[PDB]
């Protein structure tokens, strides 16, 4: 066909511009890159010009970044069988999370510049009650996984990264007044939502890749569709990447409150259930040993299994070790 | 059965034949007073073209007796009018209706 | 029968058991294996007991001679009663963990779920009987989980609420014919000021929490305030209540209470009739499951819409329905719209009627034309 | 009495206010019907009056506005609003001449932003429909659920629209004097129902261009100037007023994005013409390379012999200015692309002070200074303010968002999406309300028409972005769910649905791929519906997946975990609606069993290849629950499948116990049939799920230890006896009477067809004396029965049809093979 099929100048006008549309927003839209969260989160941590009564009153009234986390909060407080998919909240987390990292021999004292920086970017917003909110969103998404709970891990990580020591007393106090179980059982339930290495959905993917099929509407070649075997293999990283950053520093307050908790009605072991998980990893693995046993050469999909999958058995064995040092 | 009573008379030798269509405001109004319909409120004319059974049958067969520019007294009995069905809502099943019908204009 | 059962009912008021020692002083000391204990389901009030006919059932608490209901825990198997401490005795046995395995004493027996499985089970939910196994399987340990206070509390009002209204229902329909005349009752006397008082405890137990609390105590007692209802209802208070209208209703008026039961019952009949529609309302207010049992017996409460002594109450009751189950509203007939709008006729200008009419229309967002036809071929055009 | 005496009256006042909230409540959600009754009880006078009574009480005046939004104005509203986020923009002059910017002379980059809403747009948004009130008009002779449906009654809206304005215009210069008796009761009863009427009429695109810029001044006098009077954004409003600010303000931002997609769709029309003579002169230039070039044509002639999609991607891969090399475009077209796209980034406020001057500044600072003012209260007030707050940073991103729902079409098919548009609003409109016959019949004939439209087929893209397939999915799945346990309302409207699915899966794999992602959801629906007939929820399942390899491979595990466990339900309990129908009672569903299994047959078989993961997960899940099988096949208590086809053919032979003997209800079900076509399927299935015949030779050992299974399972003779088994032969006589089975209710070929596969599949002929046995006992018979069949009498029977197409396709192909 290629050789006689019709060139680019014979198309009807509408279906060219149609192409043109789809081929400039995947060229020139999507690669644009746009720093906007600087100064958004900027404009919203200022209060200004309501000073001039210089009241007293403890509360004041909250900066527009407060009200905005209040109102998230109130909305994760509320009462609901499941939670929906608030677009705006999935757009101000991420906005949130990537307004605070921002990220050869440095010196030590420049070096304790860009964290005494980042302790500062951070403290902007869990001041504000972000800390609270993370830990309520966890806890009202119920154990569904989805881009609604991993923006709330996202949001997490952004304000845990370097191991907070305020962050995570915050979070510890949050929870240790609350005392509900919900927080603990979404967790588990989370965790045991996570998949591992498919061998039957990878030889299903490989006979895909057989075929190699085209579309219509001009032709992709070796489509880069989602893939089928550890698709959240992200998500499960950055579950236990919070995990690891909740019990960072050595914490031995909170440690001690993941492995039981006092207060709570129920004891959720997450020690115990994170190396259930660490078992049906290597289960995985060991299971993809065998089939390439026979195979002397493993090929380029197989190569990007092993990869994610050895990256989330670091994440794992990272965790695992905050767990346990201290002692 | 109807019953025309006219209110003021208007020309009396120029009568609506089929054609032309016939332009009025009525106001009808139910048997115990208590009005349900006007075209004055919405103050545009009514225009409905006579001879196509487009309007319910009393106010047709009655408004061809009265003439141009005459404002005229009618009563519809229920067999004349929506009757045992009635209309859903607006007039209630088997009612006598009054129209206080003007044809200012033939077009 | 006892099982091990599964799923939600053990979130339920059924499934609460009370550790009762033999010692009275210091019955709450530590928990050590292998003591003397017997066991009590909290709402039915009754003893774990192994009978000769029945084996393991549980048996009132009027027969529990001591030998067939004491019960132990035990953390291993091996075939092994203490002298008793005057005081907390030693921490041994944990909430979630320390897997216990439970004794018969007398008989040495092992509680163990039942092998047999019929037909109903091939398909249904395995109900895996409880038998008190000679031996006993190896998985057959148990964990111990704390109950909060407010489910522990709340159980034990159903079983003594239950009783009472029970008794109070036995009393009613003893004299349900047999007119008085100028003589003395039937019988035993009604409980009436317990009732009364009862109703008025429960309706202040289940009062909606207040609009100026804030949203975050709001919720948790909104929590707390579906929880109860709904342990209430699994439990049954709901189907004894709605038993209760319906031997109270067979009556027009006091006076003809008093020609059934005497006069001194007759001041306080629409009182109660009022408590049981306020109680049945506050036990139904923003409860879909609670309201969706409405819909298959929706014309009994669209059927006493014409009674004046309590006319406010089962209004209430009806739009805490409409407002609440979607469903009920496809169960709405022309007999139903035509018994409302006779209200509207009767009873006067009460604009919550015209509340019930709006709530009619549209539930949820989505449109019932079916409704709001027969709403406006029958309220509309008379004008009147 | 007089009205104005309810303001002291307050008994009454709550009881006519609530009066009119049950107006509106009878006429809520298109109830046009209603809506054109209520218009005798509220004239339009007396709403008019309403309008401008200044001593009316608050509740009566908010009141009554909400009333002629609801009688007039929400139906239009709402189906315009729905339209509002597709932006399909048809190729004319007008569309070429729209731009980012006004003509002018501020900055070549950027000149000053245009007034939003204030120009010309060319997306395409259906008209408005309205029907003049009139009572007197004969009642239609058709009768309910037939009738054509109703349009909202009609509105003098020039009229309605230069009111509203001078209402507004009054109270924007009554707030500035701060009176002590604002109208209504207070300044939110004075400004809150107005500025409903407003947005109301902004969303139905009643103003125009010249309405529209003194909107934009009583809002900012200042900020909207083109080349007390204190505009609404400072007055201090209270929270109710500012949630109707905001949605004053989200409106003119969906003009401003409405503005950019139309422009970049303009940008397309300039630059495809531009590009395709470019391509096309550097084609002809290519045809004459072979007098001076040598063997790197190659690389030149790669775009012509690539396809157009990715012809665009290379031509335009040269934004980084480190790939300009292998971009063949002259430098003048490559500026002319940089240069709008610099100005886009610019009119998106990327890069290029009291005063906002333009919008996207102004929305930002006014939502920051009122979170900032005030602790602000309702929720939804919140969540407006920094939904604006999010557009107006993000620019880019919700035009990025945009682009999907965006498309353009040929000006020749305009008259026909307009078409298309009114019935997509007709379904949309039913996703609010619950289906009736009267929704029915609308909705029945609106798919209808989607099928006589043309350009359901000509872009199937388009459909896809309109998420047709989706709103159908919605309007099932509610009346699947309406009555889920006892019996489906309305068979006739989900047949026509699943029909519709079902052709819109078969124009294009991409329909079919965006199908495929509901199949969990299409699956737990499916469990209820086969009882009825005709297009099933399941078939929408089936056609979902039907002749598709790398969809029948990503078909998920768990799904067939679903079909399997209701298959097992078909087979181990009677069906209830066969059970109400005096059906005697069996304890399984044949009917039910079947349709589960076809479909199962349609999953493991794509192309006339068995898919083999699939076959080897059906035939695991079978395995592991036996009661799949049925009552036979079932080991201890159960007999054979031969017995139980003796004992299907004798139910079926025999009245009293094939059914309730009391077709005749037109659709009728046949326990004798049911039983036998059901064992069909079932052996079809096994047959399909059968190894490849290339595995055996190569000898894997799961393969052949499947194959062993299906041995196991169906033992050779049984199935031999089966096609050994006679059939009811129509016979001649009775003066010329073509006597004829009933076929629906006795054996047919199609089940030997289905027993003659799992032979040829699973067992095979490798020996000439086993061959003749199967022929002189099971064949033989056939084609002499067939043979006698056909003369010039019997030959267009239905029978002698099925003999036909059972021997061409079942038995003389095994021959063909098995002839050496």
């Amino acid at each position: 066909a290629c050789f006689r099929m019709t060139p680019l100048y014979n198309l009807p006008t509408h279906r060219a511009c149609n192409m043109f549309l789809e081929s400039y927003k995947a060229a020139w839209i999507l690669t644009e890159d746009h720093s906007f969260e600087d100064r958004m989160i900027d404009d919203l941590s200022k209060a200004g010009e309501q000073e001039e009564e210089e009241e007293e009153v403890e509360e004041k009234k909250p900066d527009p970044l407060h009200q905005l986390v209040l109102h998230f909060s109130r909305t994760a407080l509320t009462e609901k069988s499941k939670l929906d998919e608030d677009y705006l909240y999935m757009a101000y987390a991420d906005i949130m999370a990537k307004s605070c990292h921002l990220e050869v021999e440095v010196s030590f004292e420049e070096k304790e510049m860009e964290k005494q920086r980042l302790l500062y970017q951070q403290s902007r917003l869990h001041t504000r009650g972000a800390a609270e909110m993370v830990l309520q969103m966890i806890s009202a998404c119920k154990g569904e996984t989805g881009a609604m709970v991993s923006s709330t891990l996202k949001l997490g990580i952004s304000i845990l990264n370097g191991g907070n020591a305020e962050v995570q007393q915050k979070m510890l106090d949050y929870l240790k007044d609350k005392k509900e179980v919900g927080f603990f059982q979404s967790i588990q339930a989370l965790m045991q939502t996570c998949s591992v290495l498919d061998l039957n959905a990878f030889e299903r993917q490989n006979k895909a890749e057989g075929l190699g099929m085209v579309n219509e509407d001009g032709t992709v070649i070796n489509r880069q569709n989602g893939e089928k075997v550890m698709a959240d293999d992200e998500f499960t990283q950055d579950l236990f990447r919070f995990l690891q950053l909740l019990c960072e520093g050595h914490n031995n307050d909170f440690q001690n409150y993941l492995r039981t908790q006092t207060g709570n009605t129920t004891t959720i072991n997450i020690i115990i259930c994170t190396v259930d998980y660490l078992l049906r990893l290597q289960e995985s693995i060991s299971d993809f040993y065998w089939y390439y046993s026979g195979k002397d050469v493993i090929e380029e999909q197989g190569k990007r299994n092993f990869s994610k999958a050895m990256s989330v058995a670091k994440q794992v064995f990272n965790s695992l070790t905050e767990y346990i040092q201290g002692p | 059965g109807v019953e025309i009573e006219t209110i003021s008379p208007g020309d009396g030798r120029t009568f609506p034949k089929k054609g032309q269509t016939c332009v009025v405001h009525y106001t009808g109004m139910l048997q115990n007073g208590k009005k349900f319909d006007s075209s004055r409120d919405r103050n545009k004319p009514f225009k409905f073209r006579i001879g196509k059974q487009e309007v319910i049958k009393g106010f047709e067969e009655g408004a061809a007796q009265m003439s141009l520019g005459q404002r005229a007294k009618l009563t519809c009995t229920p067999d004349v009018a929506y009757g045992a069905t009635g209309h859903p809502g607006v007039i209630p099943p088997n009612a006598t209706l009054i129209f206080d019908v003007e044809l200012l204009n033939l077009e | 029968l006892v099982y091990y059962e599964g799923g939600a009912v053990c979130t339920h008021a059924r499934s609460l058991w009370r550790l009762e020692p033999l010692r009275i002083s210091w019955s709450g000391s530590h928990l050590r294996w292998g003591q003397p204990l017997r066991i009590r389901h909290v709402t039915t009030g009754r003893y774990l007991a192994l009978t000769e006919d029945q084996g393991l059932v549980v048996v009132d608490a009027c027969k529990a001679h001591t030998k067939a209901t004491s019960f132990c825990f035990r953390v291993s198997k091996e075939k092994l009663p203490k002298r008793d401490v005057e005081g907390m005795g030693p921490p041994e046995i944990k909430y979630g963990e320390s897997l216990c395995f439970v004794q018969h004493v007398a008989s040495g027996l092992w509680l163990t779920y039942a092998a047999p499985d019929p037909k109903a089970l091939r398909l249904g939910v395995l109900k895996k009987k409880a038998i008190l196994h000679q031996e006993g399987h190896m998985d057959d340990a148990l964990f111990l989980t704390r109950c909060q206070q407010e489910e522990s509390q709340a159980a034990r009002m159903i079983h003594s609420t239950a009783g009472l209204y029970n008794q109070f229902i036995k009393g009613l329909d003893s004299f349900s014919g047999k007119p008085r005349g100028s003589g003395p009752p039937a019988g035993p006397a009604l409980p009436i000021e317990a009732v009364i008082l009862s109703l008025q405890d429960l309706i202040g137990y289940f009062e909606p929490p207040s609009e100026e609390l804030q949203h975050e105590e709001k919720q948790s007692k909104l929590r707390s305030l579906r929880n109860r209802q709904s342990l209430f209802q699994e439990e049954g208070m709901l189907s004894l209540v709605l038993n209760c209208i319906d031997r109270l209703n067979v009556y027009t008026t006091a006076a003809h209470f008093a020609e059934y039961a005497g006069e001194e019952a007759a001041e306080s009949w629409k009182e109660i009739v009022n408590l049981l529609y306020e109680l049945l309302a506050s036990l139904i207010r923003g409860n879909r499951a609670n309201c969706a049992l409405f819909s298959t017996n929706l014309d009994w409460v669209v059927s006493k819409l014409d009674r004046l002594e309590a006319s406010s109450g089962i209004l209430e009751v009806l739009y805490c329905v409409l407002i609440e189950s979607p469903e009920v509203l496809n169960i709405i007939q022309e007999n139903h719209i035509k018994s409302i709008i006779s209200l509207l006729d009767k009873h006067g200008r009460n604009h919550k009627v015209l509340d019930v009419l709006c709530s009619l229309c549209v539930c949820n967002g989505v449109a019932v034309r079916s409704n709001q036809d027969l709403i406006t071929e029958n309220l509309l055009p008379g004008r009147e | 009495m007089d009205i104005l005496e309810l303001s002291e009256r307050l008994d009454l006042q709550r009881f006519h206010s609530h009066t009119l909230r049950l107006y509106r409540a009878v006429c809520a959600l298109g109830n046009n019907r209603v809506a054109h009754a209520l218009c005798s009880h509220v004239d339009q006078a007396q709403l008019l009056h309403a309008l401008e009574d200044a001593h009316l009480p608050g509740p009566l005046r908010a009141g009554y506005y909400d009333l002629l939004i609801s009688i007039h104005l929400e139906s239009a509203c709402r189906s315009r609003r729905s339209m509002l986020s597709e932006y399909i923009v048809p190729l004319t002059p007008e569309t070429r001449a729209i731009t980012l910017f006004p003509p002018g002379r501020k900055g070549g980059n950027a000149r000053r932003h245009g007034l939003p809403g204030v120009g010309v747009t060319t997306s395409l948004r259906p008209p408005h429909h309205f029907s003049p009130p009139c009572f007197v008009a004969a009642l239609p002779a058709a009768g309910v659920a037939e009738a054509p449906a109703r349009l909202s009654p009609a509105i003098p809206l020039e009229a309605l629209r230069d009111k509203a304005l001078r209402m507004l215009g009054e109270a924007v210069r009554d707030g500035g004097q701060h009176a002590r008796d604002p109208v209504g009761g207070s300044v939110e009863f004075q400004f809150v129902p107005v500025l409903k009427l407003v947005s109301t009429l902004l969303v139905m695109g009643i103003f125009g261009d010249e309405d529209v810029k003194q909107i934009l001044k009583m809002i900012e006098p200042e900020v909207f100037t083109e080349e007390l009077e204190e505009g609404l954004l400072q007055m201090k409003l209270p929270e109710s007023v500012k949630l109707q600010m905001c949605n004053l303000l989200e409106y003119f931002c969906d003009q401003e994005l409405q503005h950019r997609v139309e422009s970049l769709a303009a940008f397309a029309e300039r630059y495809v013409d531009k590009l395709q003579a470019n391509q096309r002169s550097r084609y002809a230039l290519l045809m004459r390379a072979f007098t001076m070039s040598a063997a790197e044509t190659a690389r030149r002639t790669r775009e012509f012999r690539s396809p157009p999609q990715e012809q665009i991607n290379m031509l335009l891969h040269f934004k980084d200015e480190a790939d300009e090399e292998d971009c063949p475009l002259p430098e003048d077209i490559r500026q002319d692309l940089q240069d709008f796209h610099q100005d886009l980034l610019a009119h998106c406020g990327i890069q290029l002070e009291k005063k906002p001057q333009s919008l996207q500044e102004l929305v930002s600072h006014m939502v920051v200074r009122w979170a900032q003012e005030d602790y602000v209260q309702s929720p939804e007030l919140v969540r407006a303010m920094f939904s604006l707050l999010h557009r107006q940073y993000d620019g880019l991103g919700e035009l990025l968002r945009a682009l999907p729902r965006a498309y353009t079409i040929s000006p020749s098919s305009v008259e026909d999406t307009m078409s298309l548009l009114e019935c997509l609003g007709q379904i949309r409109s039913l996703l609010i309300v619950q289906m009736g016959p009267q929704e029915e019949n609308l909705m029945i004939q609106s798919i209808g028409n989607i099928m006589n439209n043309k350009v359901f087929y000509q872009h199937p893209n388009l459909m896809r972005a309109l998420g047709m397939h989706e709103t159908v999915m919605e309007v099932m799945v509610n009346v699947l769910g309406g009555g889920e346990t006892k019996e489906i309302r309305f068979p006739k409207m989900v047949t026509s649905c699943c029909r519709f699915l079902c052709y819109f899966c078969r124009i294009s794999r991409q329909n079919q791929r965006s199908m495929f992602d509901h199949l969990s959801y299409l699956l737990e629906n499916s469990g209820i519906g086969l009882g009825m007939q005709g297009s099933t929820p399941l078939d929408v399942a089936a056609a979902s997946v039907i002749d598709n390899n790398e969809l029948a491979l990503a078909l998920q595990e768990q799904d067939l975990e679903k079909v399997v466990s209701y298959l097992a339900g078909c087979g181990l309990q009677s069906c209830p609606m066969l059970l109400a129908k005096g059906y005697p009672d069996i304890g399984w569903n044949p009917c039910g069993g079947e349709r589960y299994l076809d479909f199962l047959r349609f999953a493991v078989f794509v192309n006339g290849e068995s898919v083999e993961e699939n076959a080897n997960v059906v035939v695991r899940l079978l395995i592991r629950k036996p009661e799949c099988f049925g009552p036979a096949l079932r080991g201890e208590g159960g007999s054979g499948l031969l017995a139980a086809i003796e004992e299907a053919i004798r139910i079926s032979e025999d009245p009293a116990r094939d059914g309730p003997g009391v077709p005749p209800e037109e659709n009728r079900v046949h326990l004798g049939h049911a039983i036998m076509s059901f064992y069909a399927a079932l052996i079809d299935l096994l047959g399909r799920c059968a190894p490849e015949m290339h595995l055996i030779q190569a000898g894997k050992g799961e393969a052949l230890r499947i194959r062993a299974i299906l041995r196991s399972l169906v033992p050779l003779d049984d199935l031999v006896g089966i096609i050994s088994l006679p059939l009811q032969i129509p016979t001649l006589g009775k003066d010329g009477a073509l006597v004829q089975p009933k076929m629906s209710a006795s054996f047919v070929p199609d089940h030997k067809a289905s027993m003659v596969l799992f032979l040829d599949r699973v067992y095979g002929i490798e020996n000439q004396d086993f061959l003749l046995h199967v022929l002189d006992v099971g064949f033989l018979p056939d084609m002499r029965a067939a043979a006698s069949l056909d003369t010039a009498t019997f030959s267009t029977t239905e029978m002698a049809l099925a003999l036909n197409r059972y021997l061409c396709l079942a038995v003389l192909p095994l021959i063909t093979k098995c002839a050496p």
